[PDB]
């Protein structure tokens, strides 16, 4: 906790294991989250340029040793000497020394040798939906135009069965027409192909004079797209749903890109409301006649896998241009039907996006989404950098191998990259087109060592992050985190004591999704329970063949509870829901602070009880707390479901709660209001907030995740006689809940038992 | 029986030798040079507060009047006129703040003291278990 | 200890006996033995 | 289980836990996963169990609720029960077409004055949204549109409904408030159905006491027999016998004419006179009293109870 | 194998009767007894000064002793709170031969019937 606060990384193992056979005794994967912006209280942004290792690269951090007789300093990676250049020579002594050398987590703005570009952002906005839901895009768009930045410059296109890309701020000759570059759809033209017929093959030429310009110069143009923004004409042949070209109108903004700015900060933002009918990106046909994929066609590899790989190879062809030309993408998918996160999740992944995923405009996911995706910070600027590069710089006994999470490798490879790739690998750094203040990734790590005594005395195994990201007030930044951790001293155990529960816990969810994406689900969770067994196996105290010595350590013992949520979660199940809502809950995992992260593993149950006059209290995720009497909030970052009982709805329906005796019962009643919009105006991308009640409202959400507590296993236990016939009938009217999962009491049970034997 | 036991009861002798007599000496020196630093950190306030009662002390009863201030002090007679009850509520005031900052330093080097046996002794529970087990494991081999 | 051992082995053996099920089937097989009979009365006329 | 030695789950052994049925709970949840995959495919499932013992019925009664499915018990695959049912299975009408529809699609409106809150009986809620759902869920709610891949001519539907007026001065006088059904079944002969079916009712006075020349005793009978049936599903049936008893007070504490504290001067009206003696019949009827039965005979009869109509359910 | 299981006991007991942890244990109940020695150094150097900085010093009588005397019995209740605190971590810390000890029979006891063993 304190490690998220410093530098914003969380090891899953705080000391590290010391040999190559060590890191298989500890038998889990060595990794962090380091969240690369994470704006805490211990950066200090300074205007001169940073002091580099010849050797290493490394900047000078606070483990590093100063020879002040000699004005030289150590690299602590590579062991090399360096001197202090000029001005450092003086103003070294032990009094004076800079912020390199006092706090760990510091911020260098780049001096330059110039107006940097702005952030870019095109509308992509869809027009075959229904008509209230087009209305109300209007007025999002409307809100979120005015909270652009002033020096931001946008583009509209509004696309359909063919792209209109609308060219904006004309001449004053005018003001009474707009223009709008027309491409069919079902025909993929090419990258070179686009940029030849829309002529556009100080930072914007007269070809992009007609396209994009500030907000501040264009005004009246936006209002008007905007207001002239409505349906497409075109009657559908009979039963047939409005055609769309999505994967179309995706090519176009990249090709504008591509000829226009090239490593220069934009996004593009897709508003998609249905799916894709023809041209590329193909998932159902233009007809509403044959089905489109579901999980089920997924699992038994159905004729629609034809839909799935084939718009597959084009969406991470258009992802694959946008990596590198150096622009993240947005989608806004709000369809009452499939719309097809699948293949569209390759390009939000690999640059870094949104990946909102609203059911239809009015519901209150979609609106605050967009409008805290454009917030500004404490100095009012936008809080999201651009064109990040994370490179890492591992020491001689660690070698890096995954990036799981919003980022793509790139190469330079070297000494710093082993074998053996987890994720994406073969490289040190990782480009990510933009980056805000919520992405995570995942860094893998393996320890070498093939001889335990080669690690230095008291080793602090040094490791250093730097990430190269750009600020919209247009000047390019640098951010170095130097981190240490020491490890594996001869008297044993230390590397254990060091491990925390819940860090490893997102890490193990991380790997699984990744593996589900290459094999498939039943060979992943006999990997992930044989890492559970084996971890169970070492890590704990008991005799063998006797389980009922069995015992788990504070850190030890909340893991597998963890694993027991994400055995039970939607992440490693693809059924029970559309592949569209399985791919929403894989993009936002992959890109999740850790605190955040471990509420969508384990939901939270705090609950409101009436007698406490109190605090909530977390009580264990379980069917007995479905007392009439109370009021739960199930907290599982995309329901915010407020869940009453009987007791207390009809208590709301004759109106104790009018009448001026039951003030309490105001309180009881408007906590679940108020401590909610709490949470809803704190997170990203904004849970669907819903009213629920017993028996009612929509309670399907909140009885759905809640575990059983009179498992009908527990009603068949042995030992039935004599309570047939007594006490005046009636007790309570419990309340039953079926469904496919052991109890955590029995899932415990076989965790101890197969462990204690092994 | 000479069943192939001795490569094996051979990484048991390794494991019991650096193992069950090097934790022994590690945690004995833990305590001895923690309990040094009681010496160290004692004796520097003993140097601090040894001098708090010499210039105070004595430039009260050295110099005429003042040395008259603590000749009426608050008086040697019953009758405490409001005034000398006033006072001396703060004076076992102050004491019990200063036993108090030194009973809570008390609790928190004794935390140093007791946060050392969980750890290690597990891992005697731990490196010793496998090869025990083990032991019967290719016991029951021939 | 033995008594507390075959104080469940009885009770386990009243359990698994149906001793007052197979009385009131014995009556009904009688009875379709004379429902049997009856009807080769019948059809001898 | 294999071992004779081991006998059969009962009520008995329902209620407090024996270890005789250790296998029924992930063979009852097998059950309800082969009724989830038969919905989305519109398949029905019916069953004709035959034997002197239990055929497991109290957990495979839950395909041939779900998809509107039928339950045929009987003793022998020879007694008059199963050749009769087994026939009429198959009877036709008319036009020589089977007297069934498969794939159905029941959905209903109503005006804004009132909502829908749920469905009891052979069919499922779809999750259709909609402006004309209830809070209140009875059953299979969350929908305006129900599956049904299985009707015939005797399948009847409970369907529940809410008033979410809450002043009186919002109607004029002799307001009529409409609700509609719409049926899209595949008939035997190969093509699509769609039975528009559209009711008006008249709300009443302010006065509490002018809806009573508007009560139905018979067809209310049927609804809390309904309702008590699916509430033993979760709650238990001796707290169920407690609910219908106090509700049978307040009703007919309000809708009686008498003085207070007076046994002599009590009077029901013509519309209230047999409905209390109907509640006397159902707290000793098997579909809530667990004696001298077993599960799969109480299986028999709630299964056949939530598909008959308003005749059959005052027969049963 | 019956040599190694010899030398193992050999090995192990040596540990046992070592009269070895009883000398490092005098070495810190000698430094232990002059520490709470000089606990009572810092209570007369202290005692004194707090009573020597209130001769010099200088609302009504009843709001200063209201409060002041509120301040005091809180600290009735922080010494009450940390001794029987600091008493339970002296526990914890009396656990020091009584179960390593235990474990070190707990090998020898193991091993001791496989030696039986080995021996028949």
């Amino acid at each position: 906790h304190e490690h998220e606060a410093a530098t914003g990384c969380r090891f899953s193992w705080n000391v590290w294991p010391a040999t190559r056979a060590e890191a298989q005794k500890i038998e889990l994967p060595l990794g962090c989250m380091f969240t690369p912006l994470r704006d805490c209280t211990s950066l200090q942004l300074v205007e001169y340029e940073p002091v580099r290792c010849r050797v290493s690269g490394c900047i000078l951090n606070p483990f590093c040793a100063i020879d002040f007789r000699s004005k030289q300093w150590t690299c602590p990676f590579s062991l090399q000497r360096n001197a202090f250049p000029n001005h450092y020579a003086m103003h070294i002594s032990e009094q004076n020394l800079p912020a390199e050398l006092l706090y760990p987590t510091i911020e260098y703005i780049l001096p330059q040798p110039e107006s940097l570009p702005p952030p870019l952002f095109f509308l992509v906005v869809d027009t075959c939906v229904i008509e209230e839901e087009l209305d109300q895009l209007r007025d999002s768009l409307m809100q979120a135009l005015a909270l652009m930045p002033s020096d931001a410059m946008v583009g509209i296109i509004t696309y359909g069965a063919m792209a209109m890309l609308h060219e904006l701020g004309g001449g004053s000759e005018n003001v009474d027409v707009m223009k709008a570059h027309v491409f069919r759809g079902n025909k993929e033209l090419t990258s070179t192909q686009i940029q030849q017929q829309l002529g556009l093959a100080p930072l914007l030429r007269p070809a992009a004079a007609r396209f994009i310009q500030p907000v501040g110069e264009c005004e009246y143009k936006l209002t008007s797209i905007l207001e002239e923004l409505r349906r497409d004409s075109w009657p559908v042949p009979s039963d047939s749903r409005p055609m769309r070209c999505t994967g179309l109108a995706l090519s176009v903004a990249l090709a504008v890109l591509e000829a226009a700015w090239y490593q220069l900060p934009a996004r593009v933002l897709l508003f998609v409301g249905g799916a894709c009918t023809s041209g590329p990106g193909q998932v159902v046909d233009l007809s509403l006649c044959e089905s489109i994929r579901h999980h089920l066609d997924l699992q038994k590899d159905n004729n629609n896998a034809r839909f799935v790989k084939k718009a597959l190879k084009y969406y991470t062809q258009l992802a694959n241009q946008a990596v590198r030309s150096g622009h993240a993408v947005d989608i806004f998918a709000c369809s009452l039907d499939q719309v097809g996160l699948y293949e569209m999740k390759v390009m939000t992944e690999k640059t870094g996006g949104c990946v909102v995923m609203g059911d239809s405009f009015s519901i209150n996911v979609f609106k605050d989404s967009l409008r805290k995706f454009f917030e500004t910070d404490s100095t009012g600027f936008l809080k999201m950098g651009f064109n990040a590069k994370i490179e890492v710089l591992c020491s001689k006994e660690f070698k890096v191998c995954g990036a799981i999470g919003p980022c793509t490798g790139t190469g330079k490879k070297g000494c710093q990259v082993s074998d053996t790739i987890v994720g994406e690998g073969m490289t040190t750094e990782w480009q990510a087109a933009a980056l805000d203040k919520e992405s995570t990734v995942a860094f893998y790590f393996e320890v070498t060592n093939q001889q335990a005594q080669n690690l230095p005395p008291g080793k602090q195994s040094f490791l250093q992050f730097q990430t190269s990201y750009l600020h919209p007030s247009g000047r390019r930044r640098l951010r170095v985190t130097t981190l240490s951790y020491r490890f594996a001293e001869p008297n044993t155990i230390d590397v254990a004591p060091g491990f925390d529960q819940e860090a490893a816990a997102v890490l193990m969810t991380r790997l699984a999704v990744f593996k589900t994406e290459s094999e498939e689900s039943l060979d992943v969770l006999r990997w992930l329970d044989r890492k559970l067994i084996r971890l169970v196996a070492r890590f704990a105290d008991y005799q063998k063949d006797d389980p009922s010595s069995f015992h788990l350590s504070t850190e030890f013992s909340i893991y597998p509870q963890f694993m027991y949520h994400l055995r039970r979660s939607h992440f490693l199940q693809t059924f029970n829901a559309s592949p569209d809502e399985t791919a929403y809950y894989r993009s936002v995992l992959l890109r999740a602070s850790v605190m955040n992260a471990l509420v969508m593993i384990q939901p939270a149950l705090l609950e409101y009880s009436f007698e406490q006059q109190g605090p909530p209290q977390p009580v264990l995720l379980d069917a007995q707390a479905l007392k009439p009497n109370v009021i739960l909030l199930l907290d599982s970052f995309f329901h915010v479901v407020v869940w009453h009982g009987e007791l207390i709805h009809q208590w709301r329906e004759q109106g104790f709660h009018n009448m001026p005796e039951y003030e309490n019962l105001r309180q009881l009643l408007q906590a679940p209001l108020e401590d909610a919009k709490v949470i809803l105006d704190e997170r990203f991308p904004v849970p669907k907030y819903v009213q629920c009640n017993s028996g009612g409202s929509q309670a399907r959400f909140l009885l759905a995740k809640v575990n059983p507590s009179t498992n009908y296993a527990q009603t068949a236990g042995g030992g039935a006689a004599m309570a047939g016939l007594m006490g005046d009938s009636g007790a309570a009217g419990e309340s039953f809940i079926n469904t496919d999962d052991v109890s955590l009491k029995v899932f415990m049970d076989h965790l101890i038992k197969l462990a204690v034997q092994s | 029986e000479h069943c192939l036991c001795t490569e094996k009861l051979q990484e048991l002798m390794d494991s019991l030798d650096d193992n069950l007599k090097s934790y022994e000496r590690n945690v004995w020196q833990l305590q001895v040079n923690v309990l040094e630093d009681e010496r160290t950190e004692l004796q520097m306030k003993v140097a601090n507060l040894s001098e708090r009662l010499t210039e105070i002390q004595s430039k009260i009863m050295n110099d005429p009047f003042l040395s008259a201030k603590y000749a009426a002090a608050g008086t040697p007679g019953a009758v405490p006129n409001a005034q000398t009850q006033l006072r001396e509520a703060s004076a076992r005031l102050a004491l019990a703040e200063s036993v108090n900052a030194e009973l809570e330093r008390r609790l928190a080097f004794e935390r140093s003291i007791s946060r050392s046996w969980q750890t290690n002794l597990r891992a005697m529970q731990r490196e010793l278990r496998e090869h025990l087990a083990s032991l019967a494991l290719a016991s029951r081999k021939s | 200890k033995g008594i507390e051992d075959r104080d469940r082995l009885l009770s386990l053996a009243q359990r698994q006996d149906k001793s007052e099920e197979n009385e009131r089937l014995k009556s009904e097989v009688q009875q379709l033995k004379c429902r049997v009979e009856k009807l080769t009365r019948g059809a001898t006329v």
